[PDB]
């Protein structure tokens, strides 16, 4: 959508949760910078009126702030010129039985926005955790129309934030613990009408593929692999469910996007590659017809989802300037990839104690497999790097194009494993595996770091008491913005990673930082609002520590920093 | 199964040492019931029938109605 | 308790609700002043992990700050010196059908501090809305005993905070609109041994009345009248419950207090003064007996429960210096009256527009009643002033002893009234009148007010959108503060009432602020989450503009503004 | 009824034009069940009961129990 682009570029807007179609989640916005940051003060605050994680960030688009909250997923807009009164309000009905069939807290990662309009006016979209995808009317919160995408009687649910592309509206998928097939359907912004819909495994009319799919890697495999890397019918409850984030390319008039992990976690009961689970995808706009796919996790043994975000960026590779996009998966290794041909760049790990794979042969693009840190049946695996919650997770993370760095939050988390035998049936649990987690071996849970990705060169690197989850924000003031789970927001310089500033914030940060400018001063917004599955244990009060799929013991410690919120907290100099 | 022995590309997985190639019948067969696994696409269907009533009706009438047993 | 007095001396502590012993809810601290407040910035926060309505504030001793929630009433402890980490923390296990007994949401108005003595450990009290009154050891947060005060099962709660004085700790009462006969109880603090338990209605041994009791003026009433101002055994479940606040002079060692309206609201249903509801408590500190009592609003019509603070001060009474107490009670009267002797020494309307009474006649102490505003069966009346939320209601106010006067958030609304039969039953509510409330005839429906108790002078008023609930506090920088329904804290100059200062909190305050110096600073810090009987329509989703006893219609627009919340905010320069 | 003439020192009500003196009987009449005004009374009764376990206990033994059927 060339509108949206355009807006954009306004920095008294941020029109969708990864600022822009390159996720870069940059602000050339300088008033606020290394030098004065020392000075940041709270401006004003709003109480989102309920619990649980608040994850993804608001929306500002013509000097209206755009508000989203978990379960029920209300949603609010407010006048930047009055920030006390609710412009309008949107509260759906939903049927609290979606709750159930939520793996990791009922998170959802928040809203999109389309200008008019052939389609006409402007609009917001909303996921709801019952599975319905909503177009509401930007300026008056009047419901437009309301579609059925994911179906919660299968254990279907959505928590990633819809997509505006063109005409167009992406809407993903999640429940891959409860064997979702996974698939990405585009609608129509006027109609609600279905345009496509690509699935994640099966035959290749369901994945939706171009005839020229992978013609410039042809040794990532091309066609029947969604059937032929499974046994029998498996693939038909084989998860590859897509809730993360999509970046966007208009001259190659391409989406991407990763899919996520296999069901079930046992490995055993799912014998093949499994593809195209843990897949980078390259699709076509109009058509949603796959141009390339590249499979990070073959078989994967670990819950290593392929969902995280998208950062395109223009770099140089061997002296050629070249179109990229970058990629820190669940497994530890950030991936760098040709976004026009899908060749790969680099693939390097974020943190040397990665030991699932040895390394990535650049050549085969395979990732050779270290058995000593495998997953099977009747066998208990024990010091796996990284643990199902991965290095990094579900935060979309910032580049500085003039630094070339890209600034990470990062997870230091490992576990031990074992699976188990499970059937499945339509509506229930299908994980199919015991976890216990705990700090990697640096012995912190969190760190950030700035690298080229490129090369893998890590500019800085510092350690975090807890995961940092939330993302992060960069800006040309020298400064990166983030949340963590024990409820800081911080600000570090980018060319040192030098803590430069912090304030304490009632909850813990599982969202990213936004920053706009209204009336010619520069603010910094985020959710306060811990949840999310760091906070499993927290949220429903679980003692056990392998409860929480694990991850209520690593953050048993979490909740004597930080209890459950729910706020918007603006800053400003 | 170090990942890297491949029998086709984009096909390389290889049964651990001790594990069988299929589990049809073996110490792990799934064992998975045919008509639990067809209900996903089922299901998906239902939704894509009331969602293409919504859209010819919001298209006809110009008022949109998301409750299928109110359209005509 | 003498220990416990000394401690409320020093700026260092806020060791009761009320601040000290007289309530004056005033600090001698000066660094935060009417000249620089403009420069107030928030320090840090806290998350409760609760919604619903947050009363009464938090406690500061010895370095310590204590925090409280709404049900299921849940404490902190935070150590001052590491603003992150909660020290200790006690989570009740409560029977959920609690909530439905609660006339006007779940609040709960806070902990009472002792300090170690004889008994011996110090100590935390916390009172549960189902009628415990439980002993907590202030540093470790142990429990260490717990008794059974009110029963659920009659509809009989607790929402009012604990009292401590000498070696005893004061539970009161909640449910008059469930029939509750109102009773006080005071606890041994060491055993939680029951002392001595005064009822507010039946035979004078269960009132326990002193000998002497009202001998200073005997025209108040003195023997037999909660009994023979009933007909028959109605006064068994005739109201009188006491969950306001307290107040204590040792030298005359008293202990002044409000008993609440009669059951039902029906007044046709029982006939007579319905003594001794509604009145003005001087007890003895040890035995419980009372040595006067001044019935401010004899044959309730109109549910004027008069359980607000008691705000203690030494003021010239025709030119000699005499010991007092000042009111603000719910049917819009401002009564001051002899601490020692109960001699009633003004009773002005706090504002004029007040009409369900001409005037109190002073010598006799009769408030003259205007039938044109009463209530009766097949009548529905129009136009009362105050409404049964009253023209101020549950905030513990502030005194400047050097200005001689009084800081109060004044409530502006009106109702229509209209009684109706109906049944007793334990367990069920006991109401029996239709409500619809507005603004009184001046268009706001709150105010903020300072006044001379004494002459009854207004020194200046000031307008306030909804009505201001939570209280004040007013320091020696010329400044009194207060929170907001809409969701502000703001500082006005206490000698013009020119507003100075304001913030946007999360939600709604309906609590008290209070202020602190630790390490050599000043700090500011206050609740913010909306609810009480205000919010009832967002908090619980109400459209009827009858629902939740008659608020609902007049607060409709309250939910334009906030949502639910839950936080604590620390402010400082 | 203006609440100024008085029967008695503090007692000073009187019913309003139309109205009884006494409710008994009459149209208004509350017709209270004796059994569910008792209840409060009972209540509180076994309240005390079950505290003053619970302090005895805690007096005897030097260790606080609140169950009393524990006791
Ligand atoms: O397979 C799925 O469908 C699915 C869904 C979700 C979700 O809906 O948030 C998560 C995951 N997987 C997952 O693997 C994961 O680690 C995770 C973390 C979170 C969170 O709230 O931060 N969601 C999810
Ligand atoms: O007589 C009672 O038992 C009783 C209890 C309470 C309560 O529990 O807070 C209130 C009242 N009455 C009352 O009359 C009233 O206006 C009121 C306001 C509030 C509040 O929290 O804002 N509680 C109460
Ligand atoms: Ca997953
Ligand atoms: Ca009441």
């Amino acid at each position: 959508n060339s509108e949206l682009d355009r807006l954009s570029k306004d920095d008294r807007n941020w029109v969708m949760q990864t600022k822009d179609y390159s996720a870069t989640h940059f602000s050339r916005l300088t008033e606020i910078n290394s030098h004065n940051v020392k000075n940041l003060k709270v401006a004003w605050t709003l109480s989102t009126g309920t619990l649980h994680g608040h994850e993804g960030a608001p929306l500002v688009v013509d000097g209206i702030m755009y508000i989203h909250t978990p379960f029920p997923n209300n949603v609010y807009a407010v006048d930047l010129n009055d920030t006390r009164k609710m412009l309008w309000q949107y509260k759906p009905k939903q049927n609290p039985a979606a709750r159930a069939v939520a793996c990791c807290d009922v998170v959802n990662r928040g809203l999109a926005y389309v200008p008019a309009g052939e389609h006409g006016p402007a609009k917001i979209f909303l996921n709801q955790l019952d599975g319905h995808i909503v177009a509401l009317n930007a300026k008056t919160g009047e419901e437009i129309w309301k579609m059925e995408n994911s179906d919660i009687a299968m254990g279907s649910t959505l928590t990633g934030a819809p997509f505006v592309v063109k005409d167009k509206v992406l809407v993903g998928s999640a429940g891959a613990e409860l064997g979702v097939r996974g698939y990405v359907t585009a609608y129509n912004i006027k109609d609600g009408k279905q345009e496509w819909r690509a699935y994640a495994t099966g035959p290749d009319e369901d994945l939706l593929l171009d005839k020229d799919f992978n013609k410039d890697n042809p040794h990532y495999g091309q066609f029947g692999l969604g059937l032929s890397t499974w046994e029998g019918d498996a693939w038909k409850i084989g998860g590859g469910t897509n809730w993360g984030w999509y970046a966007y390319d208009p001259k190659l008039d391409m989406i991407y996007y990763g899919s996520g992990n296999p069901a079930p976690w046992n490995e055993t009961m799912r014998p093949g590659d499994n593809k195209w689970t843990m897949t980078i995808w390259g699709r076509d706009a109009d058509t949603g017809r796959a141009k390339f796919g590249y499979q990070k996790t073959p078989h994967d043994e670990w819950d290593y989802a392929g969902v995280n975000y998208m950062g395109l960026s223009e770099q140089e590779v061997d002296g050629k300037l070249t179109p990229l996009l970058t990629h820190p998966d669940r497994n530890g290794l950030v991936y760098t990839l040709n976004r026009e041909t899908g060749a790969l760049v680099n693939a390097f790990k974020i943190d040397d104690t990665v030991n699932w794979v040895k390394k990535v042969d650049l050549k085969t693009g395979l990732p050779i497999r270290d058995p000593e840190y495998s997953t099977r049946m009747d066998h208990n695996a024990k010091g796996i790097c990284p643990s199902a919650m991965g290095y990094h997770n579900q935060g979309i993370e910032s580049y500085d194009p003039d630094k070339k760095l890209f600034f990470m939050g990062v997870n230091h988390i490992c576990m031990d494993w074992e699976p188990f035998m499970l059937p499945y049936r339509a509506g229930q649990f299908f994980v199919g595996a015991t976890l216990n987690m705990y700090p990697g071996p640096k012995g912190m849970l969190g760190q950030v770091k700035a690298m080229n990705a490129v090369t893998g060169k890590m500019e800085w690197e510092v350690p975090e008491k807890f995961a940092v989850w939330g993302g992060t924000l960069a800006t040309a003031g020298d400064l990166v913005f983030y949340g963590t789970l024990d409820g800081f927001i911080k600000a570090r310089d980018t060319r040192t990673g030098e803590l430069k500033w912090q304030f304490q914030l009632p909850s813990g940060v599982i969202g990213h930082p936004i920053t706009y400018q209204h009336n010619g001063k520069q603010y910094i917004a985020i959710y306060s609002g811990v949840g999310g599955w760091p906070g499993v244990g927290l949220v429903f009060d679980l003692k056990d520590p392998t409860a929480g799929l694990g991850a209520v013991g690593a953050f048993r410690e979490l909740a004597h920093y930080t209890q459950m919120g729910g706020s918007v907290f603006v800053f400003s100099l | 199964y170090d990942g890297t022995h491949c029998k086709a590309p984009g096909n390389c997985w290889e049964p651990k040492p001790g594990y069988p190639d299929k589990v049809a019948g073996s110490k792990y067969d799934p064992k998975h019931d045919p008509n639990e696994l067809n209900k996903q696409a089922e299901s998906i269907k239902a939704m894509e029938a009331r969602n293409q009533k919504r859209v010819e009706n919001y298209a006809k009438t110009g008022k949109f109605v998301y409750k299928v047993e109110d359209i005509k």
